[PDB]
């Protein structure tokens, strides 16, 4: 019973990580770079006004 | 009225499954029963959403030339055993070549969803920007 | 791939500040849920 | 322009008014009707009304203090209830998800064309919360004094045993305030309390 | 009447882009049409934008090439822009200024109406309480249009929102269970391939005897595009509120109206508001849209379907954000349905019509309309969640009830949304298409439909 | 300017022109030429050229609808391989990831300043498109016929034994349409078909 | 060498005429003296900040990011004074030097320069921190005159094919590296442990040079084929059969 709860926690950890890294390296940098374009392009729309 | 009997379980796979106890019958035009002839073992068939081989339920014959076929666009099918069938020595069962039906029965003889399966994927789908499209429309 | 399609406005700044903040709360769960599962994972190796 | 406090009209109203009956668009497809949010909605007339409530109603402020809290402890549970999912949880939290559910379908739930929910008189409004908070504190006092002694219970031994108590506590919103008498509704909520004080004494 | 002769000034005292200012002008009106004569013999036309004492500026429509300060005479008509309006202009094609381009005669007016109109009394306005059927299943089955509604069709550049509009112009009509129904088609800023298509579609199918067509091309001047949706509504406010017809107005590419209203206002050096569009654009879109609805006393109604283009599929642009503030729904022609070759590519999940409850039911269509529609909308919403989730979690997690919401989703997009651009379905054969799609599910799973109507319409 | 496609010259042109194809968002600074950008690319003469196509080439329009179907399905799957990572992919979809990699690198990508690709005649375009859509039908039968039972031919097994044939599909663009003939190019495209058909008979 | 130095404390509006005074000398030495000239205009960013300065207090209509309207034809006044002419044996080869502010290639100084000049050489910050000299990102770099200046009879037969394949291997293995950050090191196929093998040998054996290596055009290519022997022969899908049969196996 101990080697059968190993390979269930060995597969559930190796999915969660690929899902913490899929936010750290894919999703959250894309939401940050569109933030750094809204604070830039609206500096431009204040300047033309 | 026609149909057929499957000797083993139905299982969704491309290969021709079943053995020599599967037979086709007929009731309302005439009453006759057609057992196997052993020329080929193309007994049963079940495929569920591919694109190179046919999708539906089939018994007898070969691919696209079944002796009884029910298609995935439900309420349609054919029995294209024009002289007779090959596995079952069975005729054209329907009145036409490609019939349409409204009543179907499957009778055994003798004896959650994907939306609630993964709670991390519904957490990653909401984080990735993709919406839900349905709250207050489904149950729990 | 490099920007989420929206056009720069004052309202669209608060929605991409909330979606970033609404993602950092999801990662904060999953950063420690993995280690809570790793907390049990060492003990099975310690068993 | 889509439910924000970023535009200069919505944010410069909330710096002036005292009541905010804050409604959202996400909490509308539940067929809940109203679309009450009860997280961003406030009222700053709680200090001015501490004299009307304490003189005429004399009981309501501690029930209003508790009922806003039970709907708040549900929120900081519900993110983990979605992700983890009710697996290894304390049993004092299962009270504040089932009693808290009883509020969100039988106290903050309305439908405006019906012959029971177009007017809600206030003595019937405090009459419904007089039972619902009492069932919460008696579920809490049961689960905390029977946590160590002998025959420790969970919630799932009560709701199967007291399924007929949870029907009378769910059929308070369906009593008609218009056909029934003025004192025909408080006695029903005072007879039900002894079907809520005696009912717990059938388990212990 | 107007008996005094008109002054023909030659005192042009400055030219600036499209604008010409004059001098020694004796009592000049506001928005008074003038008639310029060029030196080489040609004529233009203008409008007075600002007077000041004895000086009036003039916004010439057709251009400004050749106008010198010596030999161009401006003749001041002493009257605002009024257009010749008749009932026998049903069956003609005029350009953006009212001139006929069907090789016909100029219109013999019954009464010269003013193209700014008048505001409708809110004490004399009635709630829309019937249906305009349109032939398209996704606009009649699930987003039903009331007679007197304003429901814009949002789209993007490249989607078929012209073939949709021309299909609505051929297949509009009552919910019969026709001499007083008419279309007024206005096309603002179309290219040459679209306005030949609008002209070669309404003769090819014989549906011309009730349609007036106000074409206005992109090579045409930018001011004719401003006054085009006020010719099409003044014709509509005559046909419904004086001649008692049910009018449907189609204003194709209203985003090019807001591109011209930005171009006119920039010529006058005026202040820009949100994203360059003028400050007064919220009251200038509502000057167009709020000339609609049924009235009390007359037996006519005006329904409006404006048609937009959201730039780069951003719904938050000021032309869709301000036309969703005045009108009553959306249709949302989608790109992801066009890229999989479906016609019409109508996204029913963000589409709405706020007045659907007063267009369906007993006496209007049938008593099962309101429950088929929001049940198909629920099995299309669940079906879009299943395929969104089955791509991210995998194929083997589907239970057998779960594949059923994908059999619906494929058969909904091929039998209900796929129509073909000359297949005119009435509303009784959109619901009978919709009812044989709800029999894909068993009776226990249709929980949006009541039992008292499930026991009459469902079993066959 | 600046690789952003919301500049006021593009969105002014979109309302005027009849055909429009633009470069991708990702592949603007790095040269991968040409790309497609399915969010604004269109051609409204696709219905006005069907009488020509059935007359002279007569099998190209069935090819084009599948060649747009592989590409419109990979743009769905590329977002999910960037999020899941090829794990929730049954082997019938790992082919559509790879013929779309084979079309966007070999068919769509045209080096216009080489002598063998500065002009691509329309028989050569259909000849290049026939051999890939034939390969997609021969791959997706080699997976789907051996799927549920053993000898599961995956996309991985297809790459090891047919590594020389997928180079030869990437070698169909190196044909010079002048130094080679018109019926010499077609005499070397059908031999790739008769070696593609003989490369799945070794697998089954 | 002829040096025109406008230092940091030299006055600002002299920088309007400093690239004009240098290029006029070049157009004299190349078209009248028949010499070959290499013109080095360092910090062309300091041209435009002194041109934005003179148009601010003049109060024209400002353009993109406050820079003036006429900035395109003004840098086109400067960059276009280059090239060869007929009947004269001299030439001007121009290498200006920019600084993109906040490393943004979509700033108005590198985006309007890239519309006038013929290619660009990109120097990136990420390879500078990894101790690579020269830190040259070849993914946004370009030479619009490379296509007709290389080939048989100028440098070698296989120049145009190697650079098109060294492009596609660096552009792919930078995408696998961003796929390694998601699914980890373990879930990578054996033909994608080759593309990560390339990046460790591309930016150290080809890019990284040292400031005193005079590497010829043949020594560069002979480095570039030992990087293309990393892969098997049946993955170099940008190189035809006529050049792979001769140059690959060594």
């Amino acid at each position: 019973s101990l080697q059968t709860s190993f390979v269930t926690l060995d597969e559930a950890i190796k999915i969660t990580n690929r899902r913490v890294n899929a936010i750290e390296h894919v999703i959250i940098p894309r939401i940050e770079r569109t933030l750094a374009y809204i604070i830039t392009e609206l500096d431009e729309r204040e300047r033309e006004e | 009225v026609f149909g057929g009997f499957a000797s083993c379980s139905w299982e969704v796979k491309p290969q021709f499954q079943g053995d020599n106890r599967c037979f086709l019958f007929s009731i309302c035009p005439s009453m006759a029963v057609y057992t196997h002839t052993g020329y080929n073992d193309h007994y049963m068939y079940l495929n569920h959403g591919q694109q190179t081989i046919p999708n539906g339920l089939g018994m007898g014959g070969q691919h696209n030339y079944f002796g009884l076929w029910v298609d995935v666009d439900f309420g349609k099918g054919h029995s294209r055993a024009k002289p007779t069938c090959t596995t079952y020595n069975s005729p054209q069962l329907s009145a036409q070549e490609n019939f349409q039906f409204d009543k179907m029965e499957v009778w055994a003889v003798g004896d959650k969803s994907i939306l609630d399966a993964d709670p991390e994927a519904q957490a990653l789908l909401e984080i990735s920007g993709h919406s839900r499209h349905s709250e207050g429309l489904r149950e729990v | 791939k490099d920007r989420i399609e929206i056009f720069p406005s004052r309202m669209a700044q608060t929605i991409m500040k909330a979606r970033l903040k609404g993602a950092q709360t999801g990662r904060n769960l999953l950063k420690k849920k993995s280690d809570a599962l790793t907390l049990r994972f060492r003990q099975i190796l310690k068993k | 322009p889509g439910g924000d406090f970023s535009d200069p009209v919505t944010s410069a109203t909330l710096g002036i008014v005292q009541v905010f009956w804050g409604l959202d668009k996400k909490l509308a497809q539940r067929k809940h009707f109203p679309s009450v949010n009860w997280l961003i909605s406030y009222s700053k007339y709680m200090r001015a009304l501490d004299e009307y409530y304490d003189k005429h109603f004399t009981e309501f402020v501690p029930l209003r203090t508790k009922a806003k809290e039970i709907l708040q402890e549900e929120e900081d549970l519900a993110e983990i209830v979605q992700l983890v999912g009710k697996a290894s949880l304390a049993e004092t939290d299962k009270i504040t998800l089932e009693v808290a559910k009883l509020i969100k379908d039988d106290f903050l739930q309305q439908n405006g064309y019906t012959p029971y929910d177009r007017f809600c008189p206030f003595y019937k409004t405090v009459g419904m919360l007089s039972n619902m908070i009492a069932f919460y504190d008696m579920a809490r006092r049961a689960v905390e004094t029977t946590a160590q002694s002998d025959n420790k219970i969970t919630w799932s031994i009560i709701r199967e045993h007291m399924g007929e108590i949870l029907y009378k506590l769910s059929s308070m919103k369906f009593k008609d305030p218009v056909k029934d008498g003025e004192a025909k509704i408080k006695a029903d909520y005072a007879q039900l309390l002894e079907d809520m004080q005696n009912a717990f004494r059938s388990l212990e | 009447y107007l008996s005094q002769p008109r002054l023909t000034y030659k005192t042009v005292s400055g030219v600036n882009g499209p604008l010409v200012i004059l001098d020694h002008v004796k009592f000049p009106r506001y928005a008074e049409i003038v008639h310029l004569t060029l030196p080489d013999g040609t004529k233009r036309s203008g409008q007075v934008l600002e007077v000041s004492g004895s000086k009036a500026v003039v916004q010439v429509f057709e251009g400004t090439s050749g106008i010198d300060a010596k030999k161009t005479s401006c003749e001041f008509t002493g009257d605002i822009l009024r257009t010749p309006v008749s009932e026998d202009m049903l069956g003609r094609v005029f350009n953006g200024s009212g001139k006929p381009i069907d090789r016909g005669p100029v219109v013999l007016a019954e009464d010269f109406l003013d193209i700014m109109g008048q505001p409708i009394n809110p004490q004399c306005r009635i709630y829309p309480e019937e249906m305009i059927q349109t032939g398209i299943s996704a606009i009649d089955g699930m987003n039903s249009i009331a007679r007197g509604q304003k429901i814009p069709i949002f789209s993007a550049a490249g989607l078929p929102h012209n073939e949709i509009a021309a299909q609505i112009c051929r297949q509009a009509g009552l919910v019969k269970k026709e001499e007083n129904f008419a279309i007024v088609f206005a096309a603002m800023g179309v290219n040459m391939e679209t306005a030949r298509f609008f002209k070669s579609d309404f003769e090819e199918n014989g549906s011309m005897d009730n349609v007036c067509l106000f074409l206005n091309l992109a090579n045409d001047p930018t001011i004719e595009r401003i006054i085009t949706p006020r010719l099409a509504l003044t014709t509509a406010e005559f046909l419904a509120y004086q001649c008692e017809k049910h009018v449907l107005v189609i204003l194709t590419d209203m985003s090019s109206y807001a591109e011209a209203l930005r171009e006119v206002s920039a010529a006058r050096e005026e202040v820009p508001g949100r994203r360059g569009f003028p400050g007064y654009m919220y009251t200038d879109l509502a000057t167009i849209y709020e000339r609609a609805g049924r009235v009390e006393g007359r037996n006519g109604s005006i329904t409006q379907i404006p048609i937009l283009t959201m730039p780069n599929d951003d719904i938050t642009h000021p032309i869709p954000d301000l036309t969703g503030y005045i009108t009553e729904g959306q249709i949302y022609v989608d790109r992801q349905l066009h890229n999989r070759q479906i016609y019409p590519p109508i996204n029913v999940l963000p589409s709405l019509s706020r007045l659907m409850k007063s267009a369906i039911g007993e006496g209007m269509t049938r008593k099962d309309h309101a429950d088929v529609s929001n049940q198909l909308y629920a099995c299309y919403a669940i079906g879009k969640d299943v395929q969104a989730m089955k791509a991210v979690v995998g194929e083997e997690a589907l239970t057998s009830d779960d594949l059923l919401y994908l059999e619906f989703l494929q058969k909904f997009e091929r039998n209900f949304i796929a129509q073909g651009p000359y297949e005119n379905r009435t509303v009784y054969e959109t619901l009978d298409i919709g009812w044989q799609l709800l029999r894909i599910f068993p009776k226990e799973m249709l929980k949006r439909i009541p039992q008292s109507t499930l026991s009459e319409f469902y079993p066959r």
